[PDB]
């Protein structure tokens, strides 16, 4: 099975700033990853997708790459509004996500 | 646009069964198929399964085999799923949602509001 | 130096999307089809290696649309079962499943009415305490299958027009997506079965080698697996009742087929051998393992939806039926017989079209049907258990998927005859594709001559097809002749060889590498060239006029 | 020695199955029909002795094809009078021929019915006791003819695509049947009329020199007799009433056309000079006696069938009717002129195709018809008395044999241009079928320019054949390319003359004999010699290319 592991689990980060999340799985899946952005009482929302295509609505500065077994989201210029929890997708296995 | 309307909260007794509906248009009913997925109060998400309304053929997730099921009305553009025998950990939200592509279509860009169900 | 020679006939090609023709008053071999030819040329393209992909051939869809459009027209001029819609009231004939319905019929004339009856199967009957109505008169109206028509699949051979060819993956352990180091080239397709199945699918074609797994993406649990058996495992089907048919006329040179019985009612069932299929079963196990090589694999029944999924749905010849599978999907199999339950409907939807619907006509006497399983259609469940297991189960609905199952084998490419190369000079079947640049020109001719009448709902196909081969074949003849080679196979030109379209050796262009290499590197200057060749043949127009003027 | 020479647009043909295009509201001269040449060009093929068969031309089939399915395109957008299907109560108007009908109808408003009542004829009614319904309602929905449509037989020419030429056979007294020493070349055919019609042969060809009698085998009395004759036989028909149309509404735009009457009633009938008739059935049964000379001949009455055979059918350019024409064929006639009753029908089944339904308006005010008796159709009573005497009866019904009766004079052959002689060299319209290999080759181009765009429900048709002429044209071309023979007319070759081919002498080949022979003759090694002709120039193609190396 599939198994995805994402760090750090919290980051405390500043506005302008940038910062990067994990996601490993034991198993190779090329690139048929996600990313989605969780915020308190709302849905899920798509941010990432192939790990290198933005989803509708997405701000260039959300981007993110990997191969295989090791993918990293990466966000830039970071924001107050991006203080939420992402979560690391593949099929229909979830990862724990990280909190900005 | 398109949008996913689900049913509201509801509450149950432990050994009852849910029914929860998931109303959806902008777009052809059975362009795609739909998702179940429930979001723990505290932690990540877990999928349940889908059904492709084009027959009704359906997929769950192993560890809710013979609890879940879930079927479909054409005429009224409506999902619907059930879960039978509930516990007090099934307490969740149950999103609807639907991929981005037919081809690929884990890729969940659009969701419902979410149905928080209890016990 | 090197000089700019032009070659006509080259073996070379690319993928193309165009619209193939048929080559058999069946309901699908219809008049419209072209005969069959009788010795294909399986042209053995030694040292190419084409890479095949079944998940992306248009060929499926463009079958299914066949399929469809066939079907439609050919129930076009079939009594439409409008007055049909009234009133039943029914009663019983514990195996309940046939009602005796009594309802008010129209006759002829408009202002007279009496009283009709016939027997309909429960499934295709709606409560309205006693009193019914027809399942579909909230949906559509039921066309009512021409009394005389054939359903029997017979087998359909595709074939392309001029200036395309069919290549064939003669691998027997091509998993249907990737390299085929064994390929050749034909001119149509054999002739393959329109069979409309679920779940099992029946008289198809067996695999040459061995029992084999073949996939999109594993990985993908929302993708349907297809599994095709080198053994076939034997199937009876039969409906063992005296359904005696009644002529009702509904309208004016308009007759509705009811059924009745004369004798007693049994329920339809197939035969399969239990031995059999658990052989087929644990072979099949087996191959899974190797995919998922540290688990258990277990087979269980379909997870629901509608009937034409969860049980096995086939056409017998005659009235359609679905069977209840749920002996064969199985972990615990017994070697006797295994005795599978079925169920009969008048009221058909055809494959997932909303709004469409016939009625079938009962067939006087028994049926009975033999066939083969050859290969199956399963899906497994997502998410993973500690218990490390596995599970599949049956499924389908999408037709595709079962064309999908025969025309893998199957790749449509353009032949692009026209080609370039430098040569030391200057100016004043599809065999070769293996062979070197040099050696492949003394066959120019070969491929050339066929690539303009190889060919000698269907019509406009054949005709539209018939005016594209004419369109690209006066194209490239065009040009031939505006560039001054016309009539030649090679041509060499006036224009000199560029340093920066290739920095390769004579020797090697010709000696060891082939057309197909070739064009992957020189295209890039396609019309770089032709450009050039055009401005040469103008400055020696006016050059000779001006000789001649001397 | 000799040496193979190709030569393009020799004058050969071979016997084809091709379609051929209209040259014109009418319901036959529709707009789909294309203007007529005005000049045809009837060039006389002299010393070329063509054989013909009526019984087996194509054309025919064809004609009977085209015909109907004008007529149906033509009544398609009609009104269906489906809602005439009601209770029908009746009275009378002794020439009781006509019932005064009285029946409910639907209004335009759905809920809203009314009483109206329609004169129709016996012939139309049947009793359901003095309650009736319409014939067709137990058959089909007959179509009303639109209110302005046209049945006058507009003669229609029949002209064939490029590559293909239409053969006459110009001898006045051929049988229809073996080898017409005086033929000719045309580009289309005469106008022909396309009259319905049966017994008696209307407004049809009379014969050049003699009356001519005409069948498949004379021995068999399963078939017709086809006579055709020289001197023409007035006939005028009438229908002398006040048939004052009635314009009902049955629908939402859809009125329905009643009969009424405002005077009296009289019998329609024909008209035919007793004298005339007398004479020309003595000529007939003279020239029938050369063909069994030692017997009596005697004309009699239909031995039976449908109305539409035992009496004499046609379309008096309005409404149909049918004659008794026992008063015709009979041995004893009188010099007066020969009255003949008739009836009218208002419903009409065309041909013979069940389900297969037209109404005929009323046209108001009354009707003659003048027309010419050009021939007519007979059968041979089988068996054989000892009067020794036979009988011969009025017949027909399948519209194929009055198209045939027309159409005997032309055949349909596709035109072969590309043909090959041996010659003493070494590389390096349609008139002239009459003339001898050698002296036709100075005619090649005046063939050759007219095989590609001589021609500059029938849409269709007319497109499919344009394709068709590109294709057989291109074909051709790329084999003249191939060979090395491109541009040329008379393209001598490379390849030495075989001894197998041919043991005729040079001479006589060139001064004697024509090119249609020489085909019959030459054609057993066709595609020997087209394999050699392409290897030929590939060789060339590499030598060239070995010395613009150097
Ligand atoms: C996978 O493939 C297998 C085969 O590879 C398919 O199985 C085949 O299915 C077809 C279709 O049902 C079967 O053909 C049908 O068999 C019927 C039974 O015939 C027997 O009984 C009659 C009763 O008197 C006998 O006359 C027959 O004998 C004759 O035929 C056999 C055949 O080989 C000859 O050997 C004999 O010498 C005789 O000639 C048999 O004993 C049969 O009735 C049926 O015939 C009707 O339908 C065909 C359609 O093509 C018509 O051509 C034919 O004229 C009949 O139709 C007329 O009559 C009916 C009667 O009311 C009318 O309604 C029609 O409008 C029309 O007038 C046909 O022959 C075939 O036998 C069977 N083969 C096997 C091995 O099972 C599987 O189905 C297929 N799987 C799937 C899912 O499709
Ligand atoms: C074998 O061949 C012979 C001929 O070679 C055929 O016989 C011919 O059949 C046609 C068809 O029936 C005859 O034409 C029709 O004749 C009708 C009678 O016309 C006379 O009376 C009217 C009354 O006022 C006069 O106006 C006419 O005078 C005019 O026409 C003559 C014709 O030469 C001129 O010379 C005059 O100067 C005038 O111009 C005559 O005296 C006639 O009514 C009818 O016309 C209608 O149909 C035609 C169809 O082509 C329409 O074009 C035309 O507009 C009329 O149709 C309109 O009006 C009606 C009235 O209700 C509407 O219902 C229509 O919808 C539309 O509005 C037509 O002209 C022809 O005369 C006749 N010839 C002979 C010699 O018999 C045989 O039938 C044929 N055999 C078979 C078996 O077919
Ligand atoms: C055109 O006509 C067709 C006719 O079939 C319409 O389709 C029908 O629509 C109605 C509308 O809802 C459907 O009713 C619902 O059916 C579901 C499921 O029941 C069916 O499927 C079960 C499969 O697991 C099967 O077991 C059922 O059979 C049992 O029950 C019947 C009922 O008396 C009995 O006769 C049998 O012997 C069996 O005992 C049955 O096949 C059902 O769950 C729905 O009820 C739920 O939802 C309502 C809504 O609030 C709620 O009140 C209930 O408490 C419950 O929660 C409901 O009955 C019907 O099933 C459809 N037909 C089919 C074959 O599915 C179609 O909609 C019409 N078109 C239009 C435009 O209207
Ligand atoms: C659709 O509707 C049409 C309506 O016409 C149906 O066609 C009719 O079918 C019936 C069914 O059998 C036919 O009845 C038979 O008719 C024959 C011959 O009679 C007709 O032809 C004679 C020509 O020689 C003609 O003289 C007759 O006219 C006389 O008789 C009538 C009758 O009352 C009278 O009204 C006239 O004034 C004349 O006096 C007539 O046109 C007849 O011989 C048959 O009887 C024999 O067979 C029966 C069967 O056992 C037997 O019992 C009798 O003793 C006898 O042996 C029988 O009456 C009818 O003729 C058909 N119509 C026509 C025009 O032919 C059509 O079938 C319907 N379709 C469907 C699917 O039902
Ligand atoms: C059909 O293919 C399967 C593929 O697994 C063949 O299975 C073989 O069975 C024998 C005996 O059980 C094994 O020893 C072989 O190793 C199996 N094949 C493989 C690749 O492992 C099966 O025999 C084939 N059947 C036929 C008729 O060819
Ligand atoms: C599917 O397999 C299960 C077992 O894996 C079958 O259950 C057995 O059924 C037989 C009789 O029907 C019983 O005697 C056994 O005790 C059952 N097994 C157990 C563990 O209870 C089931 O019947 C099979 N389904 C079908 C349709 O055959
Ligand atoms: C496919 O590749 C093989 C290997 O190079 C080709 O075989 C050679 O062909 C040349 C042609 O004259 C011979 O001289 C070599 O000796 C051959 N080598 C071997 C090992 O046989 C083969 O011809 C290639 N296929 C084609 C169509 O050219
Ligand atoms: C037209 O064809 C007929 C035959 O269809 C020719 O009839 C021939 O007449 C001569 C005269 O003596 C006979 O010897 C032949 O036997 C007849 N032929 C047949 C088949 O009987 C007639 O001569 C031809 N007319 C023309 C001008 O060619
Ligand atoms: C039409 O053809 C017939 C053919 O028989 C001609 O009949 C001729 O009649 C005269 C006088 O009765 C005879 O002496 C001739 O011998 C007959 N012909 C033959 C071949 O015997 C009839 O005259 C022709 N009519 C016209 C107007 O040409
Ligand atoms: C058909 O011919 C026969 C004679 O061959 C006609 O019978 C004659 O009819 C007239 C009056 O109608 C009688 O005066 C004669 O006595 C009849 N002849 C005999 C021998 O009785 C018969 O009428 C003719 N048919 C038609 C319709 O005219
Ligand atoms: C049809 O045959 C006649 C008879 O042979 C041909 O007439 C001869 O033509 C040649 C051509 O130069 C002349 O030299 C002969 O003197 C002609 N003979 C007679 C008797 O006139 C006639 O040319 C042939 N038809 C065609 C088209 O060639
Ligand atoms: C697979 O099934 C066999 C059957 O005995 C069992 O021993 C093995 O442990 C199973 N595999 C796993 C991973 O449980
Ligand atoms: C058939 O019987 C044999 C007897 O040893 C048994 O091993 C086998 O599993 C049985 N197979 C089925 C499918 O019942
Ligand atoms: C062609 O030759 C010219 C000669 O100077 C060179 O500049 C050019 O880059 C070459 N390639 C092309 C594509 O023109
Ligand atoms: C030229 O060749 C390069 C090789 O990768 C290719 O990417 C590029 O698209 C080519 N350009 C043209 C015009 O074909
Ligand atoms: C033919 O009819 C004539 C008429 O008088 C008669 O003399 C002659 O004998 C008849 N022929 C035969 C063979 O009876
Ligand atoms: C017409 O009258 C003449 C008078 O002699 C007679 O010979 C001839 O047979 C008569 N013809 C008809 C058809 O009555
Ligand atoms: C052609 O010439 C060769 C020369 O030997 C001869 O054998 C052959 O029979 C001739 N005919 C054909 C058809 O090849
Ligand atoms: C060769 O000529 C003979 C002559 O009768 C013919 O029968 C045979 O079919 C011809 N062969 C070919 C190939 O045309």
């Amino acid at each position: 099975e599939i198994v995805l592991t994402q760090s750090p689990a919290t980051l405390s980060l500043s506005p302008g700033e940038r910062a990067t999340l994990s996601c490993r799985a034991s198993q190779s899946v090329s690139s048929y990853l996600a990313w989605y952005q969780q915020k308190p009482g709302q849905a899920p929302r798509l941010l990432i997708y192939d790990a290198s295509n933005r989803a509708t609505g997405i701000p260039a500065r959300f981007s993110g790459s990997g191969s295989g077994t090791d993918f990293t989201l990466t966000i830039s210029s970071l924001e107050p509004e991006d203080f939420a929890v992402y979560y690391c997708q593949q099929y229909e296995f979830f990862g724990q996500g990280t909190k900005l | 646009q398109v949008q996913l309307v689900q049913s509201g909260a509801e509450v149950k007794k432990p050994g009852a069964s849910v029914k929860v509906s998931c109303k959806a248009s902008g777009y052809t009913f059975t362009g795609y198929y739909m998702h179940w997925v429930r979001q723990a109060p505290g932690q990540g998400l877990e999928w349940m399964g889908w059904i492709n309304p084009n027959s009704g053929g359906t997929n769950y997730c192993q560890k809710f085999q013979g609890r879940v099921t879930m079927t479909r009305d054409t005429s009224i553009s409506t999902a619907y799923m059930e879960l039978s025998r509930l516990r007090s950990d099934d307490t969740a939200v149950y999103y609807c949602a639907r991929g981005k592509n037919s081809d690929y279509n884990w890729d969940f860009q659009h969701w419902g509001q979410g149905t928080l169900v209890t016990v | 130096n090197l000089w700019v020679t032009v070659y006509y006939g080259v073996p070379v090609w690319k993928e193309a999307k165009t619209t193939l023709f048929c080559a058999s008053h069946n309901v699908w071999a219809t008049h419209a089809c072209v005969p069959t030819d009788p010795n294909p040329q399986e042209v053995v393209l030694e040292n190419v290696t084409e890479n095949f992909n079944m998940w992306k051939n248009d060929m499926v869809d463009q079958m299914q649309e066949d399929v469809i459009s066939i079907w439609d027209q050919s129930l076009k001029p079939c009594v439409k079962l409008t007055p049909l819609c009234v009133t039943l009231n029914c009663t019983n004939v514990t195996l309940g499943e046939i009602k005796n319905c009594s309802f008010d019929i129209t006759t002829e004339i408009r202002d007279k009415t009496r009283k009709e009856y016939a027997l309909f199967y429960r499934l295709d009957i709606v409560p309205l305490s006693n009193t019914y109505r027809l399942i579909n008169c909230n949906t559509s109206t039921c066309t009512q299958a021409c009394p005389k028509v054939t359903f029997d699949p017979i087998p359909i051979h595709y074939c392309a027009p001029a200036g395309y060819a069919i290549l064939k993956c003669n691998n027997k352990t091509f998993n249907g997506k990737g390299p085929c180091n064994n390929v050749s080239t034909v001119q149509c397709t054999h002739g393959i079965k329109p069979v409309v199945s679920t779940q099992l699918l029946l008289n198809g074609s067996l695999a040459e080698e061995e029992i084999v797994i073949r996939s999109k993406n594993l990985a993908d649990n929302a993708k349907i697996i297809i599994v095709q058996l080198n053994k076939s495992v034997e199937i009876v089907c039969t409906r063992p009742n005296n359904n005696t048919r009644r002529s009702i006329r509904i309208g004016p040179g308009q007759t509705f087929y009811a059924t009745d019985i004369i004798g007693d009612i049994r329920q339809a069932y197939c035969n399969i051998s239990g031995r059999n299929w658990s052989e087929a079963v644990n072979q099949v196990k087996k191959k899974l393992k190797e995919h998922f090589p540290h688990k258990n694999i277990s087979f269980q029944s379909s997870s629901g939806g509608d009937l034409e999924i969860t049980t096995h749905s086939f056409n017998c010849g005659g009235e359609f039926f679905y069977c209840n599978t749920s002996g064969l999907f199985n972990d615990t199999i017994s070697n006797a017989t295994i005795m599978l339950p079925c169920r009969i409907k008048q009221i058909i939807n055809m494959w997932q079209e909303v709004g469409k619907c016939i009625y079938a006509p009962p067939i006087k006497g028994n049926i009975t049907c033999k066939s083969d399983i050859t290969g199956l259609l399963l899906l497994r469940d997502g998410c993973n258990t500690a218990n490390n297991a596995e599970i599949f189960r049956p499924g389908g609905g999408d037709m595709r998927d079962n064309w999908r199952s025969e025309l893998y084998k199957y790749k449509v490419v353009k032949i692009e005859p026209l080609g370039v190369a430098p040569t030391r000079c200057k100016r004043r079947f599809l065999g070769a594709a293996g062979s070197t640049m040099g050696a492949a020109s003394m066959t120019l001719t070969v491929q050339a001559r066929n690539l303009l009448s190889g060919i000698v709902v269907w019509g406009i196909k054949q005709l539209q097809a018939r005016v594209l081969a004419v369109e690209r074949y006066l194209r490239d003849q065009q040009l031939l002749g505006i560039w001054g080679c016309s009539g030649k196979l090679i041509c060499c030109t006036n224009v000199p060889w560029n340093s920066s379209w290739s920095n390769r050796n004579l020797s090697e262009i010709w000696d060891n590498m082939t057309w197909l290499q070739w064009d992957k590197e020189i295209s890039n200057y396609t019309q770089i060239i032709y450009g050039l060749l055009e401005e040469s043949q103008n400055q020696q127009e006016k050059n000779e006029q001006d000789l001649l003027a001397l």
